[PDB]
RNA sequence: AUUGACGGAAGGGCACCACCAGGAGUGGAGCCUGCGGCUUAAUUUGACUCAACACGGGGAAACUCACCAGGUCCAGACACAAUAAGGAUUGACAGAUUGAGAGCUCUUUCUUGAUUUUGUGGGUGGUGGUGCAUGGCCGUUCUUAGUUGGUGGAGUGAUUUGUCUGCUUAAUUGCGAUAACGAACGAGACCUUAACCUACUAAAUAGUGGUGCUAGCAUUUGCUGGUUAUCCACUUCUUAGAGGGACUAUCGGUUUCAAGCCGAUGGAAUUUGAGGCAAUAACAGGUCUGUGAUGCCCUUAGACGUUCUGGGCCGCACGCGCGCUACACUGACGGAGCCAGCGAGUCUAACCUUGGCCGAGAGGUCUUGGUAAUCUUGGAAACUCCGUCGUGCUGGGGAUAGAGCAUUGUAAUUAUUGCUCUUCAACGAGGAAUUCCUAGUAAGCGCAAGUCAUCAGCUUGCGUUGAUUACGUCCCUGCC
């Protein structure tokens, strides 16, 4: 209404995934801002074969 | 405008999200990926799968639907976005399929 | 018959649309015969997102190293408003970017 | 929930009209794109017209992405009073 | 420790908190809350030294 | 009787997480941190053989934050009944009260205006539990060589060899032996980067000569420059797109003259080096302390929810790991030479800062450029220079201390760092142990990023100097 939302611009809880929406593992790797265990998933799709 | 790195990321993100949205919805129609393109008017996305006669909307209204979607939140000027589907051509040899073809099998009671 | 010097910036992930479009490029140029150069060759960015393998600490320390390669590529071309627009239209295509980063 | 008879009528409203509504996951919000009607509004009013069948749900990628129900576009049609010739990007070839 | 039970909500069922008059002449008392929300009707209620207005939530300062 | 398995029984392979051949070490200390523990207002909490020990990117002065020692305000939706415009209730001066300019309370009695308040019904706050109610991912058997199926064919069948004696490899990698024939996944193929292209394609965000303009030494035409335009011309260079290019190639051996293995030539060039993807089955390994992924218990206003303060996780006789400098003259101090590479970076505002001053210094600043091959940014250290120190725990060691002066930070105290000058602690090459390593490899000298307002003795990544020692075994462990 200070009585429903605090002071979240930095840190972790401001930013969440994409995907899920979880605060735990971040790729903020390039305009990515996912998490850190599903990325690797789709992705290998998305972009990023392997080239090892 | 951006860094050519941070472009053609988000441009196969974009395959992150019409590989789902098309997913869970589609679930029927045969799903079946897509070509996302740019041509110098359009971005047009050929929805290839293997029934396109409940996609096409008993006129044109299920195909306006996904994209009046597409557009909303993607943002897309109302025409650079047209949703071509297309069957598929060679179906026995896909796998997604044959696998989306036991999920299908299995629900509908079987041993 | 205004002259406008233009110069042509391509990038995509194969090696085997791209290569396509400066043969296709300097040579539906050559054709119109244009004063150009030859498709230069831009150093080769390339990226490489260390991630582990595993769900959960657990489990060996069990990594990765996927990435887009692109071959980054540029141009040249003179010609009017009328036969750069006939060239930028045509080359159509899957994969690569074309800007037309002009010189008036 | 409580909510207003100049947002309860709004929204039934770029619903039918473009019919289809793509309205995030983020509660917490001034403003829904295309509705002034805060978001949270929406998402929580449609949970309602869903439950009933008026309406569609599908989820995923975070936003609930609802879409028109081919019939209960004819209840909007006496809501909001209005025609009975058109049907809503509905029939648009 | 302790629970409310949220305020009543509460019961003057009808209202002329605004010189009825005898026979033919309805008029406005207690002033009428001196702004353009606030419009016409506004009947002030009497607290504190200054007076008190709920077009706008409640608000107002105009002695009496 | 059967193989999914098991043995501290035999017979074979494979790897310096296993030994040789050896190098640098850890364990000793002067000190870094992190886990045992005693302590405590509380000393939050996960994690304990390889798979717990500078690890949750844990570098915490508030905060973060989970421990308290305490102040509040609810940020109690939705329905019902009750207070009932005759006020449900809200708010506050300042003073009593405290950290305090919290009306937390109470003094007053202004303001307040159906939004509240109260019970009833119910929710939704939860880094509170349960990783053994689970999801998802990631560790482990794994720098693994291994699964499984058709048609045959074999053998009530639990089914079997096919998947093998041998020789072969980084390898169920391949010739060959074969009632077994031919395929799928793994591996390899493929993707990343480092090398090469005096052929292409272009470059006042890369550099050449020629060109002046030009500033010195020579005067001999020469030599040394300065010039984001004086012009142009170039594209080895430097970037970087296309592209190509290597296959152990060529004889020679060496062998079942099979698969393979040495050697020498050409070559830029141990799987070209290196990573990354990584089946089959799992483990009751870890995690609800990343989650608005989440079951079921508990919490619901004297909350375990939220928030202003102060301390707390930094407390030591000590036990255990990961680490920094040093026991020297093959070094410590100093002038004088004086050299890269991975980055980064300000926008809606303070990230990089020079330059030119002020400061012994640490710095201060004027002002400058820079959303960057365009600025700081071409000048980092081991070193060559030229020497003082002379075998003196020193002129190796830099512990612990006293002050000041600075530079950040609402808070500098259990001095975040720095400088300015003096206090001059051990240790005179590290026992029972025990690691990691076959080539630009071992290791040391740096630095840019990841934290971040800062505080690195860590994490990552790079290069600049750069060798010993094998290039093999199954003695061991370990696992096949």
């Amino acid at each position: 209404n200070v009585w429903f939302s605090h002071p979240r611009r930095y840190g972790k809880g401001s930013r969440q995934c994409r995907v899920c929406s979880s605060h735990t593992g971040l790729i903020r790797k390039y305009g990515l801002n996912i998490c850190r265990q599903c990325f690797r998933e789709k992705a290998n799709d998305i972009g990023f074969n392997k080239f090892r | 405008l951006i860094s050519k790195k941070r472009k053609l990321v988000a441009d196969g993100v974009f395959y992150a999200e019409l590989n789902e949205f098309f997913t869970r919805e589609l679930a029927e129609e045969g799903y079946s990926g897509v070509e996302v393109r740019v041509t110098p008017t359009k971005t047009e996305v050929i929805i290839r799968a293997t029934r396109t006669q409940d996609v096409l909307g008993e006129n044109g209204r299920r195909i306006n639907e996904l994209t009046l979607l597409v557009q909303k939140r993607f943002k897309y000027a109302p025409g650079t976005i047209v949703l071509y589907a297309e069957r598929v051509q060679d179906r026995g040899l896909s796998a997604v399929a044959q696998a989306e073809s036991m999920k299908f099998k299995l629900l509908n009671g079987l041993a | 018959q205004q002259i406008i010097k233009i110069r042509i910036t391509l990038t995509s992930t194969k090696v085997k649309q791209l290569e396509n479009v400066s043969s296709n490029i300097v040579k539906n140029a050559e054709q119109h015969n244009l004063v150009k150069k030859g498709p230069v060759r831009l150093p080769t960015k390339v990226l490489k997102i260390s991630t582990r393998k595993t769900p959960n600490g657990e489990g060996s320390k069990t990594w990765e190293t996927y990435e887009m390669r692109i071959h980054k590529r540029y141009i040249d071309l003179e010609a009017p408003v009328q036969i750069v627009k006939r060239i930028t239209q045509i080359t159509i295509e899957p994969g690569v970017d074309v800007e037309v980063v002009v010189a008036s | 929930m409580l909510m207003p008879k100049e947002d309860r009528n709004k929204i039934h409203q770029y619903l039918f009209q473009e019919g289809v509504v793509v309205a995030k996951a983020d509660f917490n919000q001034a403003a829904h794109e295309e509705i002034d009607t805060k978001n949270l509004y929406v998402i929580k009013a449609l949970q309602s017209l869903t439950s009933k069948g008026y309406v569609k749900t599908q989820f995923s990628w975070q936003y609930y992405y609802y879409t028109l129900t081919e019939e209960g576009v004819e209840y909007l049609r006496e809501y909001l009073n209005l025609p009975e010739h058109i049907v809503p990007g509905t029939y648009i070839q | 420790a302790a629970k409310k039970a949220a305020a009543a909500a509460k019961a003057a069922a009808v209202l002329s908190y605004y010189k009825v008059d005898a026979e033919g002449k309805v008029t406005k008392l207690a002033a009428a809350c001196s702004n353009p929300t606030c419009g016409a009707g506004v009947f002030l209620a009497n607290h504190k030294d200054r007076l008190y207005c709920g077009k706008c939530h409640s608000v107002y300062k105009v002695n009496a």
